[PDB]
Parts: structure tokens; C-alpha cells; sequence
RNA sequence: AGAGUUAAACAGUACGUGAAACUGCUUAGAGGUUAAGCCCGAUGAACCUGAAUAUCCGUUAUGGAAAAUUCAUCAUUAAAAUUGUAAUAUUUAAAUAAUAUUAUGAGAAUAGUGUGCAUUUUUUCCAUAUAAGGACAUUGUAAUCUAUUAGCAUAUACCAAA
RNA sequence: AAGUGCUGAUAGAUUUAUAUGAUUACAGUGCGUUAAUUUUUCGGAAUUAUAUAAUGGCAUAAUUAUCAUUGAUUUUUGUGUUUAUUAUAUGCACUUGUAUGAUUAACAAUGCGAAAGAUUCAGGAUACCUUCGGGACCCGUCUUGAAACACGGACCAAGGAGUCUAACAUAUGUGCAAGUUAUUGGGAUAUAAACCUAAUAGCGUAAUUAACUUGACUAAUAAUGGGAUUAGUUUUUUAGCUAU
RNA sequence: AGAUCAAGGUUAUGAUAUAAAUGUCCCAGUGGGCCACUUUUGGUAAGCAGAACUGGCGCUGUGGGAUGAACCAAACGUAAU
RNA sequence: ACCUAUACAUUACCGCUAAAGUAGAUGAUUUAUAUUACUUGUGAUAUAAAUUUUGAAACUUUAGUGAGUAGGAAGGUACAAUGGUAUGCGUAGAAGUGUUUGGCGUAAGCCUGCAUGGAGCUGCCAUUGGUACAGAUCUUGGUGGAUAGUAGCAAAUAAUCGA
């Protein structure tokens, strides 16, 4: 299923030692299988190129469950994106009747974060969570973050 | 009767000899067309005097004379009538050999059409044959 | 691999290849969301680009000649190349083969 | 008997795009004639730009088109771009531009023509700014992307931060030794 | 070995093709040195491949025939396109553009008729005149350029050496 | 050092310059003031002023700068002076003329592509045989070094060795772009294809801690914010260039 | 030690530029070397052993040294002169 | 004096490397001539004839330049299959095989005539593979020299006559 003549032996095909040397030849497995020696005759290999094989750090949680740590993650940036930019020339007159009101748990999301730079309306943001600075750069446009259950 | 082509050149060559693979003369399992060797105590692909010559492209013939035949031609394999009509505007650069595929019964039709339109034909008297 | 076979259309399929891959204004709804792909260039006639009245109010250089006229004479035995190379140098034969 | 040339007497460069696309080896037809008969710079960088791989033209956001074109005082220059201006949604208002491109997704078509303004390709530029008069050339960053991020490493001098091909992001993956100053050392 | 059979026995039971290795026979030339082979330059023999027509100091001067013509100074007539205008409908409110229909105009275009329509026209073959009826190739020749190699030598200027 | 005045030979000569761009600028020949001078008388022949800055020569002024300085060498020149020298003041035609487009072409001889038929001149180490000269060790391999008194190979035909996969990484191609990806399934259905498609799911979009915590620029705006070195577009006025 | 103004002549040895600058693939191979001038250590010496410099051989044909891996000339597209 | 290299030099040719030029052809350009604006003079207009595509992946111009194992990259080339194509070839002779048939290529290779043969085959564009042999004391079959008739067919007493 791929292309052979670009494949180096048809190519090499034939000289004689078929790319691999005369005096240091293609043997079978001259420096040993797989990860042998990282720790010996491979250690320079294996620090450089990554440094911090070879230990442990520490805390063994046996059987992790990946639901303990799930909070989907959205900054400020976007946020009203999720309200439709079509929506949001209306608001930009200036007219506030507005808030609007942001379910970001029914969208998919938890933890509001808060890298931002979001405009100077409100927003009403019903997520489960909070950031420092999503708490401060909502409440200083008017609207409140807010506690989804 | 066709006129040689568009005011002929001089097709001058290096060399006509054709280069012939050491050891073809040792060995019946050696065929004489050229490989180039690539075994490292050769005295052929380490260039020695008066062992024979290699190919290169220094021996390359002239861009204008290139293929051209003895007639100052240059070939075009024919395999039926209607691909003559592609010489009719090209029968002073090119000529036709009808291939070996073509038959004794077509050919006469080849060989009488291509002498309307002038082409010079190199293998006319083929499937002659003054037979059945 | 090769376009375009020969094809035959009868009137109720040719109309709704407007629905299938949609239109360029509206997208498609027999295709959920597929929007038909846009070229790199979109006049892509180039005899009319190059022809153009646009552009050749900007050309500069239509370099006509060739200029290859090579061949380096000799100012030593050939006397045609002194007199074109070195003029005063006509004057010194003149002067003292006088 | 001269000693020498060696190499690289063979520069180095890439002279034909290696897309054999029928639309982009087509706009090279055109911008072959458009830089050896109006000697600009301009045309070159658009010639060597249709040449280059996809690294090399790299995503160019609809925000740094209106981020770079409200550097102001050019408010009729249309911005020139030889790849992708792809779609920013942290950008809400977008201004009236006419934007040069390779592609545009269409969610940037959406938007640009909406607001509107225009969308051309590189034929409709040349027919147009033959000479470039009033454009403006962008080009987004080439080592934007990730696999850039790994070039080149010696954790042992302090300025290497060259990011390994682990597997996967977790304690015990490439965090033990040589990497804290308990365990082995600090890389 | 004759004969016979088949399209064919060069398909006769190694039964399609029938390669190489190796070789009996015929024909050819040759033989005391690198053992033989081989490279390069030539060679004898043998076979072979390629070869040319409109000019000097011109595709010029000039007379013969034939046929014939939308050609003329030709003229009408019939088209079908082309090109360039105009108009409508398709168009992304408009224009542009692009298509398709409609219409104008020019010159051209065939086909048919047509001063004389073969009057000196018109397409095709023949006459003589300057170099020669070549035009090419293979050569001796000639002068020219490039690189070079040998040769004779008109004349200044220089230092002491009288 | 000057061409001084040549005489001999050698090898070589790209070019389809429109098989998508000067054969023209040069000079050289042949028609249209003058007058005496000279020479041969058949040509030629010579002659001035005709306009130069004049450049060289002379005289002189003048100054820059110097080997050594009595001087010499200059330098910027300038004037006068005459002795010379050179260039410019040849259009219109017309040549088979010379040059220049990698400067080879004019003259002859030889010979007829010749209707089928068929010679002449050149060439053919094609793949061999004959005759000489020159060169010329047996390949593959490992090796510092192989013709090796190193290993394999008597010869011939068939077979005969860098692959599938898995997972990464880079480069290039292609599609879409903060996304993307039917493919486990389902549906339509023409048939192990193609098409269509719901809920997810991966990977990306946000990270860092051993962990719990925590979670990305003063701000409704900002590409390492700021700084340098910046291709490029706009821009400044200036003489200025082609057209105006 | 810096951030912005003001003044600055003719850019501050010579000769060079077969293009240089920079990433990635740290991709292939290699990680047995031998020879030589001058320097040099061990050995009595060695065509032995071990180092420093430059150039070679390895990888390299051709001319010369009758002969030769390194010597002396010279580095190699096919040809004429 | 003179002889002598694959060095030096000037030329032809091949490649490489580096530059440079060409694409309004309902256009450009000649040669004449009719008219002409006329600027004396040179242009513009009409006529008659003429030249003027290139896989722009092309064509044209110019200069330098060429060692190479291990090794890497490009461009070709042989083999066989698939998807399209060549209104392909074929008992009026396919493949194969032979061959002092004739050429082409720098080469790998390829075309062609004749010979034999007796039913299938190819060029091109894709994409692919059980994809190229001189070696491996390689595998399997065949064959040479030796020697095609050499070593040898000699222990166990021995046969001979005539039919």
C-alpha cells in the first residue's frame, strides 16, 4: 500500500551491502532490545532527551476514577461567543435591559476561568465554579457569577 | 524517393563501440550489457589503463543530432493507419517504422498511404513475402 | 482518477443538485453543514488576465534582443581591434610606418 | 587543477510549488509574469509564497487581520495574505476589510462579507494592485505550532525548556529523576 | 531407407515451444610468447549504411500551349459564420460582466448567375537570356578569423666600455 | 621598446539569428566649391587659410608640493608664442564590397538520388576472423594494505535476501479549521463498495502541583506588552530623471 | 547604568568573496587506520611500540622513480591542437 | 636544443551549477507602393506579397566547471498486476526463442528485418508488488575436463578338445 520506488531498495538495489556498511555490517540487534540499557550503555541517550526516567515521585491513588477531576474549563474569552455576536450588536447601542443569562453547565462546562478581556456589558453566568479574577472582571462589568447546583 | 529532412546535419559521434561489462568474456552467465561494478579491489571502476571504459555522460551525443538515424530522420513507431496522420506535418523531422506487431495485411496500406504523404518509412519491404 | 466521464442527466435529478452539495449562497440540506469548497481563483482565465489593459499599465522592461555576439578577437595580430579598442593606437601605426 | 568549487555551489531553494494543484500552478503561471516584467519586491514575496509547504504558510486569525489593519492610517488597504485567515470568536465586532487569501474558512467568509466587505483571491489582487499599491502582506507566525516547541535540547544547560515525546502528562511519566533535586538531580 | 497420414512429423509417444552449459559435422581464416582472453589505434578479407536539383553579380528578362472563372474595373443573388454595435431575458438593489435570443453595419466568405466574361486575364506545362540549369557529397585550391610554431630582420633608446 | 618589415607552416571554423525578436551601427567604394604648386603626362600629385579647448613645443607669470636645494622635481594653471600633431565640419543614392552577430567562405575537379534496374565517394573494433604496435595480474570479500603462498567460486538455467504490522517523531501532499474525525453502530439501499447519519469518543481548545488547593497581560481593546534589527505598503519635501 | 535631544565630511589596514546566515531530519556511515617531513618517549635495535604538527594513503586514476598504497610531478567529463 | 601526462591553454560536444530573457497574437514585424499630415523631412494611414506556438513541466541567451569507497539525494530503466485509456495489435501469425537484419541510447535498455513458433499481447496516466543476481562450502535440476574412455574389473590353485 506504499509506494516502493521512493522505498530506498529499489534504489540500492544493487550495490552491495545494501546501505548498511561494509566495515560495521547490519547485525542483528547490536546494542541490545528495546529499552536495554537506559541505565548503562544508553544512560547519555536517556538523559538528554528525557530527563526523569528512572524514579519515583509519589502518591499512589490506586484505582483513580476519572470523574473526581472532571471540570470542563472556559475563560472570559469566550463567553459570549456562546450567545450569538449577532446578539450581541443589539445590546452594543447602548441599550441594558441586559444581562443575558449564560448556563455554562448546560453547555458542557463547569469552571469559568478568567482570561478575558470581556466587554463592558453584563452577564448573568450560572457555572458551577469560580476563578479569582472570573468573579472580579464579571462584577466590574455589573452582573454576578453565579452558582450552578 | 523522400528528400532527407530539413537541410541535414552532420551527425559526428563519440564513440560507436558499445561498453561491455568486465568479465563478460570470462563467463557464459555474464551478459555483455553494462553494470556498473562496485567491488572495491576493481581496477576497472578504479579507472586502470587499458582495461576497458565505463560509461558517462561525457561521451553524451550532440542535443541537435540525438536520436537522429543514418537518414537524418528520427524514428516514430507506426502501429496503424490513422496514427500516420499524425505524421503529415511531421514527415520532415520524423519517419515511421511499421512495428513488428503490424501485419502482412495492413502494412500494404501503411506502405501505400505513407507514400501520399511523403514520409520515409525505414522498414518498408517487410511481410515481402511476394506469397500468399 | 480521471475526470469526467460522460454524463446524462435526466430532469428530476438535475434539479436537485441545488439541495445535495447546496448552492454558494446557502448551504446544503440533503448534506448537513457542507458548504461547496471555493476555488484559489476564481476568474482563472489567465489570456484574458495577461491581456488585460490592468496590468500593462505597469510593465517595464520587454527585453528584445539577445545580445550574444560573442567572439573575443585579437588586438595583436588582428589591427581591426586595436583601432576599435585603443583609437590613439591608429594614430602610432600611422605616425611611424610614415 | 582549480581547488575549488566544491558545494553547496548548488543553492538551496525550492523553485516551483510542489502542490501540483491545477489553481495554484496556475496563479504561478500568472505571478511568474508579474515580477520579471514589473520588477517589484512586492511580486516576489508573492511568487516565493506560492511555493512554500503549509508550514511556511501558517494560520493567520480573523482578529490579526482587524488587529494589524486598525494599526491605522491605511483604511483602503487590503490586507494580503498567502494561506488561511481562519476564524477568531474572542473578536466580536469586526471591521470592514478586504482580505487577499488562499482560503478563507467560511465562517470567516460568514463574517467578512456580512460586515462587508470583501473576499479575493490572488487573481482578483493582480487584476486589481498588479504593483501592490496600498496591501499589506501578512504572513502568521511559523513556529506557532507544537512541533516547534521541542527544538533543541540539553536539559543540562539552563535555558534548554524543550519539551519531551512522553506518552502522556502524569507523575510517573518522566518526572522522577533528573528532573527534581530529590530524586538523582536537577536537570 | 522408401512410401503413407495430417495444415504441420522442424507435432511420431525426450510427442507444444525447445534456451543455456557442453559439444559431433560442415564452411572460413589462422597458429612457436601475456596459457588464453581483453583495452585502444589502424588493417586485409567480407558484408553493410548514407548520398544531391530552382540558381550568378535573380524563386530575374522573355516567348508557347492548354483549360477554365465566388478572381477583374467585374456585377448582382443566396447563404452560413466571424468581428464590432444596439435591444431583451437570465443579475450578487444598480452598472459591469457573462450567456442566450433579436436586430443594425462593415469588410470578408463560399455556392450560383454575370463587360471580353479567357481583350491583353486566370489557375497549370513549354521557349531563349548573365554564373551556371548546379544546388549535394568527397577532394586538391584560395584568402579570412582563433590558438599556435618556426623563420629573416628597417630602426630608435640605454650603461660604462675610448 | 616600437610594427620595423615581413615571409613561412599547423590544427580548428558553434550557429533550424525568429524553426517566438534588429543583419544594423560602423567604417570602405562609385555622383555635386576652389585655386595654383608639382610630378607623370594615362592617372596621380600637391596647396593654404577652413572653425577648436587646443594636447605636445617655446617664452613668461603664477601657485600646490618636494629628491635635494646653485638647483632640480613638480602642482594649479594662466598668458604670450610659434613650431608641429590630432579630431570634428562626408549628406543622397549605389555595390558581389570589408567588419559583427562563438568571422569558412568565393574557384574548380570527381560522381548523375539515376522508372523497376543500378554504380561513385565517404564511413562502419557494429558482434567476431587476418595482420602489427601500445597498454594490460582474478573476481567477490574482510582489511592499514589483496594478483596474493587469505577465504568463496568447475560451468549453466530456474529460485534467492531490507518486508508486513504496531506505535511515535520529522518532512512533504491534500481536506476542513478552534476545531476536526463516517466506520463501533444505525439508516437507506444497486451490493464485502458508494451514499447518508444520531448519541458519544479521541485528539486539540489551559496549565501547574507529590497532593489538597489554585487556574494566565493595568483594561470595553492589543502576536515576547516594551526595546532593538526589520521584507513590505502608506508618507515627506528636495533638485531630479522620461512624458509633461 | 540607562531613556530622549544637540553637533559629527570623504566611514576609518591590505587583499578576498567559488554566496553567505540559519532551522529541522542530530537523518546515513564511522567510532580497527596505516604512511611521511620536522619534534619525540620507551627499546639495544626493529618494516617494533606510543604521542605532537602539517600533509597524504584509506577513497585515487594518470606522468616519473625498470618494479611499489604513501616518494616527485599532477588530481581525472568525451576529443583535436 | 629536444622528447615527454588524464596538468596548462584556445576550440567543438555532454552534463552540472549559477544567473538572465520571452508570453497583449481580433498582436508584433518586414519589404514595396499608392496616398498622405507634411518639418525642409519623417511619421501616420490604404493596397500587394511576406514572416511570426513552445509538454511555458517549454524555448532562448550567458559564464564557470567535472576524482570518489562507505554513504545520502535526484532522474531514468527492466519485471508483473489493478483502475482508466490508445475507435491499440493479433491465425493475413501473439508470447517466447534464435540470429554476421539494420539502426537508437552516455548507460540501464529499446525498436526493427528474417528465421522458427502457433494464441494471445502492448504504448500511455494513475496507483501498487512475492519487482532486477555472479557470488552466499547459496537451493534444485542439467552438463563439462579429468576420462569418454583414464583408475580399474588381480583373494578363494584351472581349465583344454571336439560336437
Amino acid at each position: 500500500m506504499s509506494n516502493i520506488k521512493r522505498k530506498k531498495t529499489r534504489k540500492l538495489r544493487g550495490h552491495v551491502s545494501h546501505g548498511h556498511g561494509r566495515i560495521g555490517k547490519h547485525r542483528k540487534h547490536p546494542g541490545g532490545r528495546g529499552n536495554a540499557g537506559g541505565m548503562h550503555h544508553h544512560r547519555i541517550n536517556f538523559d538528554k532527551y528525557h530527563p526523569g526516567y528512572f524514579g519515583k515521585v509519589g502518591m499512589r491513588n490506586f484505582h483513580l476514577r476519572r470523574q473526581h477531576k472532571f471540570r470542563p474549563e472556559i475563560n472570559l474569552d469566550k463567553l459570549w461567543s456562546l450567545v450569538g455576536a449577532e446578539k450581541f450588536a443589539e445590546l452594543e447601542k447602548e441599550k441594558s435591559t441586559k444581562a443575558p443569562v449564560i448556563d455554562l453547565v448546560k453547555f458542557g462546562y463547569y469552571k469559568l476561568l478568567g482570561r478575558g478581556h470581556l466587554p463592558a456589558r453584563p452577564v448573568i453566568v450560572k457555572a458551577k465554579y469560580f476563578s479569582k479574577k472570573a468573579e472580579d472582571k464579571i462584577k466590574k462589568a455589573g452582573g454576578v457569577c453565579l452558582l450552578s447546583a | 524517393m523522400t528528400i532527407r529532412p530539413a537541410y541535414r546535419p552532420k551527425i559526428v559521434k563519440k564513440r560507436t563501440k558499445h561498453f561491455i561489462r568486465h568479465q563478460s568474456d570470462r563467463y557464459a552467465k555474464l551478459s555483455h550489457k553494462w553494470r556498473k561494478p562496485k567491488g572495491i579491489d576493481n581496477r576497472v571502476r578504479r579507472r586502470f589503463k587499458g582495461q576497458y571504459l565505463m560509461p558517462n555522460i561525457g561521451y553524451g551525443s550532440n542535443k541537435r543530432t540525438r536520436h537522429m538515424l543514418p537518414t537524418g530522420f528520427k524514428k516514430f513507431l507506426v502501429h496503424n493507419v490513422r496514427e500516420l496522420e499524425v505524421l503529415l506535418m511531421q514527415n520532415r523531422v520524423y519517419c515511421g517504422e511499421i512495428a513488428h506487431g503490424v501485419s502482412s495485411k495492413k502494412r500494404k496500406e501503411i506502405v501505400e498511404r505513407a507514400k501520399q504523404l511523403s514520409v520515409r518509412l525505414t522498414n518498408p519491404n517487410g511481410r515481402l513475402r511476394s506469397q500468399e | 482518477g480521471h475526470v469526467g466521464r460522460f454524463v446524462i442527466w435526466t430532469e428530476s435529478a438535475f434539479a436537485r443538485l441545488n439541495d445535495l452539495f447546496g448552492t454558494w449562497k446557502k448551504p446544503s440540506t440533503l448534506k448537513k453543514g457542507y458548504n461547496l469548497p471555493q476555488p484559489k481563483m476564481a476568474n482563472t482565465d489567465l489570456s484574458r488576465l495577461l491581456k488585460s489593459e490592468e496590468i500593462r499599465k505597469v510593465l517595464r522592461d520587454p527585453r528584445k534582443r539577445v545580445f550574444r555576439s560573442v567572439r573575443r578577437l585579437n588586438p595583436l595580430t588582428n589591427v581591426r581591434q586595436l583601432i576599435k579598442l585603443n583609437p590613439y593606437a591608429e594614430v602610432l601605426k600611422r605616425r611611424a610606418a610614415l | 587543477g582549480i581547488d575549488i568549487n566544491h558545494k553547496y555551489d548548488r543553492k538551496v531553494r525550492r523553485t516551483e510549488p510542489k502542490s501540483q494543484d491545477v489553481y495554484l500552478r496556475l496563479l504561478v503561471k500568472l505571478y511568474r509574469f508579474l515580477q520579471r516584467r514589473t520588477n517589484k519586491k512586492f511580486n516576489r514575496i508573492i511568487l516565493k509564497r506560492l511555493f512554500m509547504s503549509k508550514i511556511n504558510r501558517p494560520p493567520l486569525s480573523l482578529q490579526r487581520i482587524a488587529r494589524f489593519f486598525k494599526a491605522a492610517n491605511q483604511p483602503e488597504s487590503t490586507i494580503v495574505v498567502v494561506g488561511t485567515v481562519t476564524d477568531d470568536a474572542r473578536l466580536l465586532v469586526v471591521p470592514k476589510l478586504t482580505v487577499c487569501a488562499l482560503h478563507v474558512t467560511q465562517t470567516a467568509r460568514e463574517r467578512i462579507l456580512k460586515a462587508g466587505g470583501e473576499v479575493l483571491t490572488f487573481d482578483q489582487l493582480a487584476l486589481r494592485s498588479p504593483t501592490g499599491k496600498n496591501t499589506l502582506l501578512l504572513q502568521g507566525r511559523r513556529t506557532a505550532r507544537t512541533a516547534c516547541k521541542h527544538f533543541g535540547k540539553a536539559p543540562g544547560v539552563p535555558h534548554s525548556h524543550t519539551r519531551p515525546y512522553v506518552r502522556s502528562k502524569g507523575r510517573k511519566f518522566e518526572r522522577a529523576r533528573g528532573r527534581r533535586s530529590s530524586c538523582g538531580y536537577k536537570k
